[PDB]
């Protein structure tokens, strides 16, 4: 949940793509794997972080403390 | 004659058992040589997972029902050969009494404590010679409201006289007596949720009535004059000081109170109002 | 444990983690596949008793 | 509707999650007309609590059926 | 001629559990049987409210993740908004021998940053009683002067009311809430009972083998107005060797030993399998599903498009091998590896690609227990039965 | 901590941030110095405080945390930032009411 | 971890198994039981005399059991009976005495 | 005779009031007699 | 005396004992026992 | 082959 | 099946399973391929059960 | 054999009395103390022979004392076998089948 | 007379209470009731 920090095989960094990436699916419409080809992604080892991230901290959000 | 033991640790012989008992390895171990004191330990735990000694005490019985393959002709020779025998034991009375308890109890929508001080309280008196009587009636009424007022719980007199003919007198001498019984084996404030139950009134309105019961406790002036009109004149003030309306006729028919005396307490008590407001 | 290859005695080897380690020629006679399959290991308590085990 | 009955006799609403943390029963109060003839012989001269019934989820006499995704949400209820 | 109904979908005929297979035309009837019930267990997120619930023995995964090959009928499930399990990159080969079996070995660089890592929530309650008004328990913290059966845990974690505030951390053998019982002298007078006096220990300790971080405790009346209160301690539970996992196929099996990257096998590009398995498995087995999901899958990865795995569909894989293969890569799946230790080529190409696995309830940390003289029944004197009483 | 998030679910996220490395050859061990716990030989300190304040919610990023610590001429302990927007790594999302205070030990 | 005896030490070998002859029930019976009460009036101790008494083996270590002493780790037991006024039949024998009923006459007892 | 196939029964009535006021008229509530049945 | 905080509205009651289990101002008995004030060391593996 | 979960952009469009 | 005719003697509707599982199957042949897999399994277990008794 | 066995010893006359080592009562929290069942059967016995013997001292109404003969009977009855068919079965107080020594002896997982 | 004891509310509530809170219908039935299985949302 909320941006898997790093990856789960090679180590890169892409919590700070996810920000960048809904930008681009929001505002310029294009689909996930030409977003995922903007943000440097060249291995499918990351490409399934992103591509199989389930959000549920907005769902956690919703709860009053 | 004795039968009583005692660990000790006979190199160490310097003080009674300061030991220390290890329930993993199931032994107990003096906690300075080092040396074990019993090995094989038991436990209560494990002997409690298969399963009244307050009120039934030691008494033992069972059950006579019918059987898987049985005939009906024999659980009726069975049952009353125990309906001869019943007289043996004069324990007939404590269960039908618990009985009957049960079912008022279980009218009044009463919790299981004050009807295990109820129960407690009728063993306590059961069949002693002060009681003397009271056909049955008044002991359970008044073993009723004793499991109230030990359980810190509050029912008017009005209440259970609702639910039970006692004729008040004989109702209040069986208890003064039954009061005299407990202390020979040896609170308005928890009303007013009450009755704001029975309004249906707000939260502010019953700490309201709280605080005003309080200080109105504190006031003096007329003092009380049974604490039931201070509560409905005191619930009434509460009420008049803010917009809900219920008037004096709804309320002094469903509390059951005099509209003369919510309006004779609310004349003093209009004149006292300087000093009942909380905020 | 239907055979009497079912138990045998092994000669133990102190290795670290949680799960029981053997060479997968003796999983055969027991049966037994490593998909969660929980197995038993007695301690004997006496040297004659020890001998007559490993002799036997 | 769903009601409990406290110990000292204040009887208030019930939401499934403080039933579930105060390890209570989701029920609600059922009465009954009760209507009493006397005959004297064709010669002819109340709303009772009967019990309590557990209430299903999601269902028409439970509060939740009702309420909405935020309402869920303040009422601690997943959606 | 004479049809006087259609079916809306064949799909449809499947319940629940077998609705999470992908492909299981493909597959033979007992593996989706097996898989069916091991979708009954695996780790995931069934609720949004669990942080205000007080469920006994829960566990919710850190990074749930939904699968690549989805059927549409998990859109009504609302398994990718809660999915129960992670996409791991797997490998089918026979690497140092410890894949045998059904054994799987797993990337330890890969669990190190949160790889199948789940929490799990254990709640004790406890509850004061009366049993007729004169005998009254009472929460409040032990004094080890006047308490007389008295546990060996220790005690300087509870507070004032014999409770212990969340965020504490704690281990097996101490006690989370103190309870004392009332006793009378004349009653058992038992070795140093009539010097002690006061009242005898009833505590509630937590178990002997958890450790964790009490993560919530809450107090409050009853039905009855008896004051009980409810504990909740998170422990998170890191994949070990003796974890067990299972996926969408009744492909199930633990882990038989833990490599690092330098020691695992990697392909000419550097992607690093986070999980390979025994190729034996699948001839067996005959589910060839389990192939068909990871090539979809990989194919899905590569896309950037969720494959379809409904089961009656005309997606066959002749489509597939062919669009991997506009991506570069094998049409087969299979992909040149070299070795860990030696960096030298592999003769054979290992078929390697993502798949979509789940983490089972069965762990070895609440399995393995050793008993070395401990208590005995009290009936028939032997050892007792279960691993809570320390049995044999 | 108020977040929704576990205690040791963020540790783990926060240990898996990266951090400047360039100096570290002259930065000893921890078993290496003979000091109890640390030192300004063996490790570098660091805080984290995040608070909610408006309706949206806030975004706790890398770069929020601070160096408290003496560097003695070193050029580590500066969260590594390459995102094009000039934000760091998310850690985790607060609303309004919630805070993060934390101390951590590179 | 049981305590020493001088007995000699032997196996066991042969075991007969017989009837329990009411005469040797009362040879080997210490206790009577006449109170179908479990423990004392008081709550507390034995009933002295009752379902569970001294006389017969005790449980919770700290009692010694009076007429074995020792300890309960030790302690085999001991038996009471029960004196009937009206003999009873036993289940397991039920059918057997019916067949001594069908083989023997039942006035001479030929 | 399409619209007699349309019979309905009515529903249970939900009573919406304070509960208190029901809870109080269900056990003690300091009112008794008000009804001459089975006084003998 | 130690600090609590209630069900619905949050706020700081900080009662005594022999005061039962309530919330002032509302009536929802259910009481937080608040988080510990002492700090908790954690490792990041 | 894919799960096409983009209709909501085509019957935008459509409609 | 309610899908074919009636006093149908095809071998395709009498349950032969012609499609393989690299092209998957027909759900009038999954359904029969289901039986025989809930056959398997319960004639397993039925034989698990006598086969325990036997060798008690 | 007449050192062993005598069709008079199979009538049962005097009952042994097995001590609390066969059958351990418990005492939890002083308050909460359990009996077994076989501790019940005895008081059964008890209650029958004691009622047994007062019906047959003082008067004799001749069906009360076969209704006490065959209450005693069916005391020490279910006391040895409570599973007796064609007869009824004894029930605790608490809803469970009174558990007799053939019972801790016939079923699996038992004494032997 | 009283409307308090002829008419009992612990019948329904104790026959309804206990056959939805034991596994019993009332053995006649058994198993009815089980307890929610929380592992997962599909389970
Ligand atoms: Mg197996
Ligand atoms: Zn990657
Ligand atoms: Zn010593
Ligand atoms: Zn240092
Ligand atoms: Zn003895
Ligand atoms: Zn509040």
């Amino acid at each position: 949940m909320i941006v898997p920090v790093r990856c789960f095989s090679c180590g890169k960094v892409v919590g700070d793509k996810w920000e960048s990436y809904l930008n681009l699916l929001q505002e310029d419409e294009l689909d996930e794997g030409t977003a995922l080809s903007r943000l440097g992604l060249k291995r499918y080892c990351c490409r399934r972080m992103i591509l199989t991230h389930v959000d549920l901290i907005e769902k956690f959000l919703r709860y009053n403390p | 004659p004795n039968l009583n033991i005692v660990l000790t640790c006979p190199e160490c012989k310097v003080y009674p058992p300061k030991i220390v008992e290890r329930f993993s390895e199931g032994d107990v171990v003096c906690a300075l040589c080092g040396l074990v004191l019993s090995d094989k330990l038991v436990d209560t735990r494990s002997e409690w997972r298969t399963f009244n000694p307050l009120l039934d005490g030691n008494n033992l019985s069972t059950r006579i029902g019918k059987g898987e393959t049985t005939d009906m002709r024999f659980t009726k020779e069975l049952n009353k050969a125990q309906g001869k025998n019943v007289m043996d034991k004069k324990d007939n009375e404590v269960q039908a009494a618990f009985a009957k308890i049960t079912m008022l109890c279980d009218a009044a929508e009463l919790p299981k404590i004050v009807k295990d001080c109820a129960k407690e309280a009728y063993k306590l008196c059961h069949d002693e010679k002060t009681l003397k009587g009271k056909s049955m009636e008044s002991i359970m009424a008044a073993s009723i409201l004793i499991g109230c007022r030990r359980a810190e719980v509050a029912r008017t007199f009005k209440e259970i006289q609702s639910l039970i003919h006692v004729k008040t007198k004989e109702f209040g001498k069986t208890l003064n007596i039954m009061k005299n019984i407990l202390r020979g084996k040896s609170q308005n404030l928890t009303y007013i949720p009450r009755f704001c139950s029975h309004l249906g009134l707000p939260m502010q309105v019953t700490t309201s009535a709280e605080y005003t019961a309080k200080k109105c406790k504190e006031i003096k002036e007329i003092a009380g004059k049974s604490p039931i009109t201070i509560a409905v004149v005191s619930i009434y003030l509460n009420i008049l000081l803010f917009q809900i309306p219920i008037t004096a006729a709804k309320v002094g028919q469903t509390l059951q109170v005099t509209e003369g005396t919510i309006k004779s307490g609310y004349k003093i008590l209009y004149e006292h109002r300087d000093k009942l407001v909380d905020p | 444990s239907l055979h009497k290859m079912s138990m045998m005695a092994h000669r133990v080897k102190v290795i670290p983690y949680s799960t029981f380690r053997l060479n997968l020629s003796v999983t055969s006679p027991y049966n037994a596949d490593f998909d969660g399959d929980e197995m038993n290991l007695h301690v004997p308590q006496s040297e004659e008793t020890r001998a007559e085990l490993s002799q036997l | 509707k769903p009601m409990v009955n406290e110990s000292d006799g204040v009887t208030h609403a019930l939401y499934p999650q403080e039933a579930r943390l105060r390890n209570l029963t989701y029920s609600s109060g059922l009465f009954v007309d009760v209507k009493k003839r006397t005959y004297e012989l064709k010669y002819e001269l109340g709303k009772v609590f009967i019990g309590r019934l557990p209430i299903m989820l999601r269902s028409k006499n439970c509060y939740l059926s009702e309420a909405t995704e935020s309402d869920l949400y303040k009422l601690k209820e997943c959606p | 001629t004479t049809f006087t109904h259609c079916e809306i979908h064949p799909s449809m005929i499947l319940g629940v559990a077998a609705s999470i297979i992908p492909f299981p035309d493909h597959n033979q009837s007992p593996r989706n049987t097996y898989q069916s019930a091991m979708g009954k267990q695996a780790m995931g997120v069934f609720l949004t409210n669990y942080n205000v619930r007080m469920d006994t023995m829960a566990n919710i995964l850190y990074y749930p993740q939904k699968p690549l090959g989805t059927t549409r009928a998990m859109e009504y499930l609302k398994f990718r908004e809660l999915p129960a399990g992670q996409n791991a990159i797997v490998a089918i080969a026979c690497y140092s021998g410890y894949n045998q079996e059904d054994s799987m070995i797993m990337n330890q660089s890969s669990i190190d940053r949160g790889l199948f890592r789940s929490l799990f929530f254990r709640s004790y309650m406890d509850q004061e009683k009366k049993y007729g008004m004169s005998i009254t328990e009472t929460f409040e913290k032990p004094q080890r002067t006047n308490t007389l059966r008295m546990k060996h845990g220790t005690y300087d974690k509870l507070d004032d009311d014999g409770l212990i505030a969340p965020g504490v951390r704690v281990s097996g053998e101490d006690v989370i809430i103190g309870k004392t019982t009332p006793i009378s002298p004349d009653e058992e007078e038992l070795g140093q009972r009539t010097a002690y006096h006061s009242k005898r220990d009833a505590s509630t300790p937590l178990r002997s083998t958890e450790n964790g971080i009490v993560d919530q405790v809450l107090v409050t009346t009853n039905q009855d107005g008896l004051k009980f209160v409810k504990v909740r301690v998170r422990t998170t539970k890191i994949p070990q060797i003796g974890d067990k996992f299972a996926s969408r196929h009744g492909q199930k099996g633990t882990i038989g030993i833990t490599y690092r990257r330098e020691d695992m096998p990697f392909t000419a590009e550097g992607i690093v399998p986070d999980l390979i398995i025994n190729p034996h498995a699948i001839p067996s087995r005959m589910t060839v599903a389990h192939l068909i999901e990871c090539l979809l899958s990989k194919v899905a990865a590569l896309s950037g498009n969720e494959g379809d795995a409904s089961p009656f569909t005309d997606i066959t894989v002749e489509g597939i091998s062919k669009l991997l293969r506009e991506h570069g890569y094998q049409s087969r799946g299979f992909e040149v590896m070299y070795n860990g230790h030696t960096g030298k080529k592999l003769m054979a190409q290992i078929f390697f690609g993502p798949t979509y696995y789940q983490r089972l309830r069965h762990m070895v940390d609440d399995k393995i227990h050793a008993r070395a003289r401990g208590p005995m029944q009290v009936l028939t004197r032997q050892p007792v039965e279960g691993r809570s009483r320390d049995g044999g | 901590n108020t977040t929704v998030l576990a205690d040791e679910f963020i540790a783990h996220r926060l240990g898996l941030i990266p951090l400047q490395s360039m100096d570290i050859e002259q930065l000893e061990y921890s078993r290496d110095c003979f000091c109890e716990d640390h030192c300004d030989k063996c490790s570098v300190v660091l805080t984290l405080q995040a608070f909610g304040e408006s309706e949206s919610t806030t975004n706790v990023y890398s770069k929020d945390l601070v160096i408290v610590s003496n560097l003695m001429g070193r050029n580590i302990g500066h969260p590594i930032i390459q995102d094009k927007e000039g934000n760091g790594v998310l850690i985790c999302k607060l609303r309004k009411g919630q805070e993060l205070k934390l101390t951590c030990v590179a | 971890g049981q305590q020493y005896s001088s007995a000699p030490l032997r196996t066991v070998k042969e075991v007969q198994f017989g009837l329990f002859s009411p005469e040797e029930v009362r040879a080997i019976s210490v206790a009577k039981i006449r109170f179908p009460e479990t423990m004392d009036e008081t709550q507390t101790r034995a009933k002295i005399g009752g379902l569970n008494d001294p006389r017969l083996g005790s449980i919770d270590r700290n009692l010694k059991c009076q007429t074995c002493q020792e300890g309960m780790n030790e302690c085999p037991g001991h038996f009471g009976h029960i004196d009937l006024a009206k003999p009873v039949f036993h289940v397991g024998f039920i059918a057997k005495i019916k067949k001594v009923c069908e083989c023997v006459c039942m006035h001479c007892g030929k | 005779r399409n619209i007699v196939k349309l019979n309905n029964k009515e529903r249970i009535t939900t009573l919406d009031e304070t509960v208190g006021v029901t809870m109080s008229h269900t056990g003690m509530s300091m009112r008794s007699d008000n009804s001459n049945f089975l006084k003998v | 005396t130690l600090k609590y905080i209630c069900a619905e509205c949050s706020s700081k009651l900080s009662l005594s004992r022999t005061d039962a289990v309530r919330c002032k101002d509302c009536g929802h008995r259910i009481l937080l026992k608040a988080r510990t004030k002492r700090l908790v060391q954690f490792e990041a593996r | 082959f894919i799960k096409r979960d983009r209709m909501r952009r085509n019957f935008l469009r459509m409609r | 099946l309610p899908h074919f005719s009636k006093d149908d003697y095809s071998p395709e509707s009498k349950g032969f399973v012609e499609n393989s599982y690299l092209r998957g199957l027909t759900p009038q042949e999954f359904f029969f391929h289901a039986m025989g897999g809930r056959e398997g399994l319960i004639d397993t277990a039925v034989k698990t059960a006598e086969t325990g008794y036997i060798q008690r | 054999n007449e050192v062993f066995s005598r069709p008079e010893w199979m009538i049962l006359t005097c009952l042994p009395v097995p001590p609390p080592p066969v059958r351990p009562s418990i005492s939890f929290n002083e308050s909460q103390r359990g009996e077994d069942d076989l501790t019940f059967k005895l008081a059964d016995i008890l209650k029958a022979n004691i009622s047994l013997e007062t019906l047959e001292h003082n008067g004799a109404p001749h069906h009360a004392i076969e209704e006490a003969e065959s209450l005693l009977q069916f005391h020490v009855a279910t006391y040895m076998d409570n599973d007796i068919a064609g007869q009824p079965q004894a029930l605790q107080k608490s809803g469970r089948p009174v558990k007799s020594i053939r019972a801790r002896l016939k079923g699996k997982e038992g004494r032997i | 007379f009283n409307m308090k004891l002829a008419i009992n509310a612990k019948t329904i509530t104790s026959g309804l209470k206990y056959a939805l809170a034991t596994g019993n219908w009332g053995s006649s039935r058994a198993g009815v009731s089980q307890v929610l299985n929380r592992y997962t949302y599909s389970s």
